[PDB]
C-alpha cells in the first residue's frame, strides 16, 4: 500500500481535506527537500466516472498547463497494488476555511484575491480547456492569504466553440447553473463564467445567495433576482459584476475577455 | 421549410438567386462568349482596367465520366487518381 | 460465391433499380452492349456477384423486374442502360392496382407471383452460393407495397437462411402524393417486421433537403434522387466486391446491427456530398467526411437523430486511407456526444474498409444507422391512420377484396407494440 | 531437426502471414518464385523435387476474397493452392457460426492438410497459431481446431499469437462475446498466448517512428519482426540458443497462467537512428518502460513474474549481465517474492534484416522481451465489465441461440473468467 512510497521517504500523516477516495495529506520528501501535499485516488474502490471516461481528462490538465496561480505537480507515481497517488506542490489553506477564520474578507484585499483568480480564469479559457469545478473548498490560497491557486481539475473538457454544446451535467448545486440543472445544453465557458459569481459572492457575503436544499425551486428562485445580505458594502462595478455573473441568460454574462478587464478589478 | 413562393426564376445572366451556383456548372463554362465589337467603351468600370486584366478565352468541350453525386464535376478534376486504384497489398507488398 | 438476386417491384422500384444498375455498371466498366470496357484486372474479378455470364463476352444482370402496371417497363428498356435487362425477367401484370394495397397483395398478386416465383428459383439455382435477397420498392405503391410484401413472405419460407434487406421508400409528412397512403403503409410494415433482417427507410423529402441545401440544385428531377439511393446501395457492398484492409460483407454488418429481432430499421447516409462551388475550399480528409456524416442535415430519412439515442452505427469506408484517424475520430465522435449513444453497449460503432474507391473520386464512405429516432416516424403514420380509420373512410375499396377488419386492428397492434418496446430502450 | 508449423486463421492471421513470410523469404534470401539464387531454412522451408522451397504454413479463412488476393499476388507461386483454404460462407462475427455450423464442414480438410504437412516434417518442434478474438472465424474456428489439434498431438507445444481487443477502440459491437467464449479454449488448450491490441501499436507508431498515418501493414510488419525475433534461435546459430520448449517451460509456472507480454526494442526511424547511439543498456532500458508495451496495461500496477529476453546481433554477455543488474537494482521494477531469479537471456548472431518499404531503421542489435506479469488481469476485468453490461440486457443472444449454442455457456464463461482473475489475485498474494 505504501512500501514504494516508504522507500522514497513518503510518510505522510496530517490528514487535510478528508474524503473517501481523495485526501490532501501533507507529506515529507527527500528529493524535493521539503513538504508536498499528496492526493490519493482509489482506482478500484471508486466508481467508474472518475476511474474511466474522465480519468485522462483530469490528469492531462494536471500534466500540461502551466501558470503561476495554478496547480504545479511534481510527478505521479504509485505503489503496485492498483492505487493512485498525486504528488502536488506546497499548499496552505483553501478559501472556505480562511473565510470562516474572520467570517469574510474586506474588499480591498478581496479584489486583490479576485483579480488574481479572475486573472487565472482568463488563462484556463484561452487554451480551449474548461474546469467546471470552482468552489471555495477548491480555491486554495497562500499561507499569508495573498495569493490564489484553484485546484480539483476534475471535470476537464477540450472545449472549442459554440456550435457544439456540452451534454454532461456535472456540478455541485452550491455553485451550479440551471442549464446544468434544468436539463438544457449549455456553453461550457458560460457555466464556468458563473462559477466566479458565487465564488466572489460567498467570499465577501459570508453566505451563498440562494438555498442549495431544493433542486427544483432553486432555478425558479434564481429568476427572482440575486440579493445581497444587508449591511455589506461593495463597489458599484462589483454590484454589476455579480449581477452579470448570476443572470439567467446564458451569453448575456461577460465571457473571459470582458471578465478579464473590469473597472473595479483594475482599480 | 421549402421556402419557395412566387419569385423571380429567370435567366442566370441577370445574376439573381442562386445564379452563382448556376454559373458554376458544366454547361455555363462550355457556353461560348462573343468577343466585344464596336461600342462598349462607355460600359466600363474602374476595376475593369485598374485592378484586373481581361483577355479573350477559348472554350472547350469535356470528357464523359460516371457522375456519382448529382452535382458531380469529374471533368474539372486533376488528371490523376481518376483511374482505378490498387489494393493496399498490391501497393505495399508488390 | 456470394451471389445476390436483384428483386424489383413498383414504379419507384424500377427507376431506382434502373439507376442502380447504371451505377454498378461503370464500376465494373460494362458498356450498354454487354462488353467489358474497363482497364484494371481487379475491376473484372468479382463480376459474378451482380452479373451473370453470357456468351460472347457478355454479362447480364441477375435481374427480376416486376410491376403490375405495364407502362413503366417501356420506360426502363428505353433508358441509357435499357438494353441490358433480359426480357424474360420482365414479368408483368396486365392491370394496375390503383394505389390499393389490397388488390396487389391478395387479388391480382396471386396470379403474377407464380411467374415471379419461377424466375427467382432459376436465378437461385444458377448460382452456387447465394448471399441473400434484396428488393427495392415503395411502401406507398400498389404493387411494391402490395405484391412485393407478398413476395417477401414466400421467400422467407423457401430460403430461411438467406438474408433479406429492403431498401424501402417510406412516406413523407409534407410531400404526400396520395390519400390512401397510410393504409398501404400500415399493412406493409406489419409484413416487414416479421420478415426482414434489416430495413433501410429512405424518404424522398429528406432527399429534397440534400439537393436544396447540401448541393444547391435548383431543379431536382427524379433522376437525381434516384442517384443518391443508388449511391447508397453500392456503398453497402463495396467491401464485398473488392479487397480491403479489414474486409466485411452484408453478413458481418447484419450480425453487428440487430440486438433484438424486432429492431432492424436503419437510416442510411452518404459522405462526400458537396455543391458545385464547394470544390474550391476543400481538402479530401477523413475529418471532413465524418463531420459531414453525423451532422443531422446529411441524413437520408425524415427524423432528427438528435431527439433519439443511437443504438448501433456502421460506417463502410471506401478507398485508400490509414486506420487510426478513422479510429480516433469514431472514438472522438463517441466521447463528445456521449448523451446520444446508449450506455449499456460500449463501442457502438462498426467500421469496415475497402481498398477500391469509387471511380473518379478519391475517397468515399457509407453510413448505416440504428437509432431511437426512427420511432418518431412510426408514431406519425400511426397518428394519421387512426384519424382516418376512426371514420371508416375509403374502406369499401379494401373490403371489396374480401379482406376483414381485424387485420386493420392487428396491423396497428404491432405498430403500437413496436414503438412501445422501442421506447423502452431509450 | 526442429520444425515450425504456422496455422494462421482469419483475415488477421493471413495478413500476419503475408508480412511474416515476406520477412522470412527476404531473410533467407528466397526469391518470391521460391529459389535461393546462391540448412537454416529447413525449419520453415522444405525442398521440392524441382529445387524450390515451400513454406510450412496453412492459411485458412471462411471468406475467400482476402486469400484470393494472395492467390493473385506476387507470391502466387510461393505458396501452394492447397495450403490456402477458403470457405464459401464466413462466420460474420459470430462465435456460434464459427464453432458449430460452418466449421464442421471444413475442420476435417484442415486437419488433413495439417496431418500431411506434419508427416512432411521429421522433427516437429511445434505449432504457432495466429488469430483474433474479435473475428468470428478467428475465434470459433480456431477454438474448434484447437480442441481437435490437442487430441491429435497432445505433446506438441501449441503457442498462440492473437489480437486482443483494445480497451477503448474496437471494430464490432458483439466482440466481447466471442472474446469471452474463446477463453475456454485459450485457457484449457494453450500453453502460452501472446494477446496484442492494435491501439498500443498505433500509439507506438505515433510515439516513436514518427509515422502519422500507418495502415494495417505497419502493425503487421512489427508483429512479423516479433515472431522472427522469437524464432531466430531455431533458425540461426548463437551462443545461447533458446528453442520453444525452454522458454515455454520457464514462462509458465502454473497451467492456468500462460499469458505473457511481448515487447520489442529498438523501434526508431532512420532519421532518428542516424543521431542516436544504440547499446545493450540503451535497448534494455527502452524495453523496461511502460510506454513501449504492445498492450494497454501498466506493469507498474502489476507484479513481474518471469521475463524472457532474446538478444540478437552484435551483443556481448558482459553488456547483457550489466544490463540485467541495472534492471534489478531499481525499485520501480518489482519482482514476485517466490521468483528471486527472473530472467531468461538467449543470444543469437544474425542482426535484424530491414525490409524495403519498411519503417524500421537498420540496426545492428535488437532485443525481444516476453514478460509473464500480473498486470494483465485488469484487461480481462474490463472485458468482464462490458460483457456483464451486455448480458444484463441480453443483447444479441438470439443469433447464438438460433445458431446452436446454449445460453448457459455465457454464464459459465463469465464464471470462468471470474475464477481466472481470482486465481491471478491468489498468485499475487504474498508468500509470508
Ligand atoms: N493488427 C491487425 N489486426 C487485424 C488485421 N486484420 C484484421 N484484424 C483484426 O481482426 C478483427 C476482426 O476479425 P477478422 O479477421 O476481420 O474476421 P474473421 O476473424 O475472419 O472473422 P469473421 O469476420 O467472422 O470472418 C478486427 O477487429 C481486427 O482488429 C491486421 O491486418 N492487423
Ligand atoms: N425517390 C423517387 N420516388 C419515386 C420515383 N418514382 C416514383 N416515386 C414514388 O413512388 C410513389 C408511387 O409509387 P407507385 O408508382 O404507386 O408504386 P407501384 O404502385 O407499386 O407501381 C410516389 O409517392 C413517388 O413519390 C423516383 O424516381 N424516385
Ligand atoms: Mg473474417
Amino acid at each position: 500500500g505504501d512500501k514504494l512510497l516508504s522507500e522514497l521517504g513518503y510518510k505522510l500523516g496530517r490528514t487535510i481535506g478528508e474524503g473517501s477516495y481523495s485526501k490532501v495529506k501533507v507529506a515529507t520528501s527527500k528529493k524535493y527537500k521539503g513538504t508536498v501535499a499528496i492526493k490519493v485516488v482509489d482506482r478500484r474502490r471508486a466508481p467508474p466516472d472518475f476511474v474511466n471516461k474522465f480519468l485522462p481528462r483530469e490528469l492531462s490538465i494536471l500534466r500540461g498547463v502551466r501558470h503561476p496561480h495554478i496547480v504545479h505537480v511534481f510527478e505521479f507515481i504509485e505503489v503496485c497494488n492498483g492505487k493512485l497517488y498525486i504528488v502536488m506542490e506546497a499548499a496552505a489553506t483553501d478559501l472556505l476555511q480562511a473565510v470562516q477564520r474572520n467570517g469574510r474578507i474586506p474588499g480591498s484585499q478581496a479584489r486583490e484575491l479576485f483579480s488574481q483568480i479572475a486573472g487565472a480564469v482568463r488563462y484556463l479559457h484561452d487554451h480551449h480547456l474548461v474546469h467546471r469545478d470552482l468552489k471555495c473548498e477548491n480555491v486554495l490560497l497562500s499561507p499569508d492569504e495573498r495569493r490564489v491557486k484553484i485546484t480539483d481539475f476534475g471535470f476537464g473538457r477540450q472545449a472549442h466553440g459554440y456550435p457544439d454544446l456540452s451534454t454532461t451535467y456535472c456540478g455541485s448545486a452550491a455553485y451550479a447553473s440551471p442549464e446544468v440543472l434544468l436539463g438544457i445544453p449549455y456553453d461550457p465557458k458560460k457555466y464556468d463564467v458563473w462559477s466566479l459569481g458565487v465564488v466572489l459572492y460567498v467570499m465577501v457575503t459570508g453566505c451563498m445567495p440562494f438555498d442549495d436544499s431544493d433542486i427544483a425551486g432553486l432555478p425558479r428562485r434564481q429568476k427572482r433576482g440575486v440579493l445581497y445580505p444587508d449591511g455589506l458594502e461593495l463597489s458599484e462595478r462589483c454590484k454589476s459584476l455579480i449581477a452579470e455573473l448570476l443572470q439567467f441568460s446564458p451569453s448575456a454574462r461577460p465571457s473571459a475577455g470582458q471578465v478579464a478587464r473590469n473597472g473595479w478589478l483594475r482599480a | 421549410w421549402r421556402c419557395t413562393t412566387n419569385e423571380n426564376s429567370y435567366s442566370n445572366r441577370t445574376l439573381v438567386g442562386n445564379w452563382n451556383q448556376e454559373r458554376y456548372d458544366l454547361k455555363n463554362i462550355v457556353k461560348p462568349k462573343p468577343l466585344p465589337s464596336q461600342f462598349g467603351h462607355a460600359f466600363e468600370t474602374t476595376y475593369d482596367a485598374n485592378y484586373s486584366r481581361k483577355k479573350p478565352q477559348s472554350t472547350h468541350r469535356f470528357k464523359r465520366e460516371p457522375h456519382w453525386f448529382p452535382g458531380h464535376q469529374p471533368e474539372l478534376d486533376p488528371p490523376h487518381y481518376k483511374c482505378t486504384a490498387k489494393s493496399t497489398y498490391m501497393t505495399n507488398y508488390s | 460465391m456470394r451471389e445476390i438476386v436483384h428483386l424489383q417491384a413498383g414504379q419507384c422500384g424500377n427507376q431506382i433499380g434502373a439507376k442502380f444498375w447504371e451505377v454498378i455498371s461503370d464500376e465494373h466498366g460494362i458498356d450498354p452492349t454487354g462488353t467489358y470496357h474497363g482497364d484494371s484486372d481487379l475491376q473484372l474479378e468479382r463480376i459474378n456477384v451482380y452479373y451473370n455470364e453470357a456468351t460472347g463476352g457478355k454479362y447480364v444482370p441477375r435481374a427480376v423486374l416486376v410491376d403490375l402496371e405495364p407502362g413503366t417497363m417501356d420506360s426502363v428498356r428505353s433508358g441509357p442502360f435499357g438494353q441490358i435487362f433480359r426480357p424474360d425477367n420482365f414479368v408483368f401484370g396486365q392491370s394496375g392496382a390503383g394505389n390499393n394495397w389490397a388488390k396487389g397483395h391478395y387479388t391480382e398478386g396471386a396470379e403474377l407471383v407464380d411467374s415471379v416465383l419461377d424466375v427467382v428459383r432459376k436465378e437461385a439455382e444458377s448460382c452456387d452460393c447465394l448471399q441473400g435477397f434484396q428488393l427495392t420498392h415503395s411502401l406507398g405503391g400498389g404493387t411494391g407495397s402490395g405484391m412485393g410484401t407478398l413476395l417477401i413472405s414466400k421467400i422467407r419460407e423457401e430460403y430461411p437462411d438467406r438474408i433479406m434487406n429492403t431498401f424501402s421508400v417510406v412516406p413523407s409528412p409534407k410531400v404526400s402524393d396520395t390519400v390512401v397512403e397510410p393504409y398501404n403503409a400500415t399493412l406493409s410494415v406489419h409484413q416487414l417486421v416479421e420478415n426482414t433482417d434489416e430495413t433501410y427507410c429512405i424518404d424522398n423529402e429528406a432527399l429534397y433537403d440534400i439537393c436544396f441545401r447540401t448541393l444547391k440544385l435548383t431543379t431536382p428531377t427524379y433522376g437525381d434522387l434516384n442517384h443518391l439511393v443508388s449511391a447508397t446501395m453500392s456503398g453497402v457492398t463495396t467491401c464485398l466486391r473488392f479487397p480491403g484492409q479489414l474486409n466485411a460483407d452484408l453478413r458481418k454488418l447484419a450480425v453487428n446491427m440487430v440486438p433484438f429481432p424486432r429492431l432492424h430499421f436503419f437510416m442510411p447516409g452518404f459522405a462526400p456530398l458537396t455543391s458545385r462551388g464547394s470544390q474550391q475550399y476543400r481538402a479530401l480528409t477523413v475529418p471532413e467526411l465524418t463531420q459531414q456524416m453525423f451532422d443531422a442535415k446529411n441524413m437520408m430519412a425524415a427524423c432528427d437523430p438528435r431527439h433519439g439515442r443511437y443504438l448501433t452505427v456502421a460506417a463502410v469506408f471506401r478507398g485508400r486511407m490509414s486506420m487510426k484517424e478513422v479510429d480516433e475520430q469514431m472514438l472522438n465522435v463517441q466521447n463528445k456526444n456521449s448523451s446520444y449513444f446508449v450506455e449499456w453497449i460500449p463501442n457502438n460503432v462498426k467500421t469496415a474498409v475497402c481498398d477500391i474507391p469509387p471511380r473518379g473520386l478519391k475517397m468515399s464512405a457509407t453510413f448505416i444507422g440504428n437509432s431511437t429516432a426512427i420511432q418518431e416516424l412510426f408514431k406519425r403514420i400511426s397518428e394519421q391512420f387512426t384519424a382516418m380509420f376512426r371514420r371508416k373512410a375509403f374502406l369499401h375499396w379494401y373490403t371489396g377484396e374480401g379482406m376483414d377488419e381485424m387485420e386493420f386492428t392487428e396491423a396497428e397492434s404491432n405498430m403500437n407494440d413496436l414503438v412501445s418496446e422501442y421506447q423502452q430502450y431509450q | 531437426m526442429r520444425e515450425c508449423i504456422s496455422i494462421h486463421v482469419g483475415q488477421a492471421g493471413v495478413q500476419i502471414g503475408n508480412a511474416c513470410w515476406e520477412l522470412y523469404c527476404l531473410e533467407h534470401g528466397i526469391q518470391p518464385d521460391g529459389q535461393m539464387p546462391s540448412d537454416s531454412f529447413n525449419t520453415f522451408f522444405s525442398e521440392t523435387g524441382a529445387g524450390k522451397h515451400v513454406p510450412r504454413a496453412v492459411f485458412v479463412d471462411l471468406e475467400p476474397t482476402v486469400v484470393d488476393e494472395v492467390r493473385t499476388g506476387t507470391y502466387r507461386q510461393l505458396f501452394h493452392p492447397e495450403q490456402l483454404i477458403t470457405g464459401k460462407e464466413d462466420a460474420a462475427n459470430n462465435y456460434a457460426r464459427g464453432h458449430y455450423t460452418i466449421g464442421k464442414e471444413i475442420v476435417d480438410l484442415v486437419l488433413d492438410r495439417i496431418r500431411k504437412l506434419a508427416d512432411l516434417c521429421t522433427g516437429l518442434q511445434g505449432f504457432l497459431i495466429f488469430h483474433s478474438f474479435g473475428g468470428g472465424t478467428g475465434s470459433g474456428f480456431a477454438s474448434l481446431l484447437m480442441e481437435r489439434l490437442s487430441v491429435d498431438y497432445g505433446k506438441k507445444s501449441k503457442l498462440e499469437f492473437a489480437i486482443y481487443p483494445a480497451p477503448q477502440v474496437s471494430t464490432a459491437v458483439v466482440e466481447p462475446y466471442n472474446s469471452i467464449l474463446t477463453t475456454h479454449t485459450t485457457l484449457e488448450h494453450s500453453d502460452c498466448a501472446f494477446m496484442v491490441d492494435n491501439e498500443a501499436i498505433y500509439d507506438i507508431c505515433r510515439r516513436n517512428l514518427d509515422i502519422e498515418r500507418p495502415t494495417y501493414t505497419n502493425l503487421n510488419r512489427l508483429i512479423g519482426q516479433i515472431v522472427s525475433s522469437i524464432t531466430a534461435s531455431l533458425r540461426f546459430d548463437g551462443a545461447l540458443n533458446v528453442d520453444l520448449t525452454e522458454f515455454q517451460t520457464n514462462l509458465v509456472p502454473y497451467p492456468r497462467i500462460h499469458f505473457p507480454l511481448a515487447t520489442y526494442a529498438p523501434v526508431i526511424s532512420a532519421e532518428k537512428a542516424y543521431h542516436e547511439q544504440l547499446s545493450v543498456a540503451e535497448i534494455t532500458n527502452a524495453c523496461f518502460e511502460p510506454a513501449n508495451q504492445m498492450v494497454k496495461c501498466d506493469p507498474r500496477h502489476g507484479k513481474y513474474m518471469a521475463c524472457c529476453m532474446l538478444y540478437r546481433g552484435d551483443v556481448v554477455p558482459k553488456d547483457v549481465n550489466a544490463a540485467i543488474a541495472t534492471i534489478k537494482t531499481k525499485r520501480t521494477i518489482q519482482f514476485v517474492d517466490w521468483c528471486p531469479t527472473g530472467f531468461k537471456v538467449g543470444i543469437n548472431y544474425q542482426p535484424p534484416t530491414v525490409v524495403p518499404g519498411g519503417d524500421l531503421a537498420k540496426v545492428q542489435r535488437a532485443v525481444c522481451m516476453l514478460s509473464n506479469t500480473t498486470a494483465i488481469a485488469e484487461a480481462w476485468a474490463r472485458l468482464d465489465h462490458k460483457f456483464d453490461l451486455m448480458y444484463a440486457k441480453r443483447a444479441f443472444v438470439h443469433w447464438y441461440v438460433g445458431e446452436g449454442m446454449e445460453e448457459g455457456e455465457f454464464s459459465e464463461a463469465r464464471e470462468d473468467l471470474a475464477a481466472l482473475e481470482k486465481d491471478y489475485e491468489e498468485v499475487g498474494v504474498d508468500s509470508v
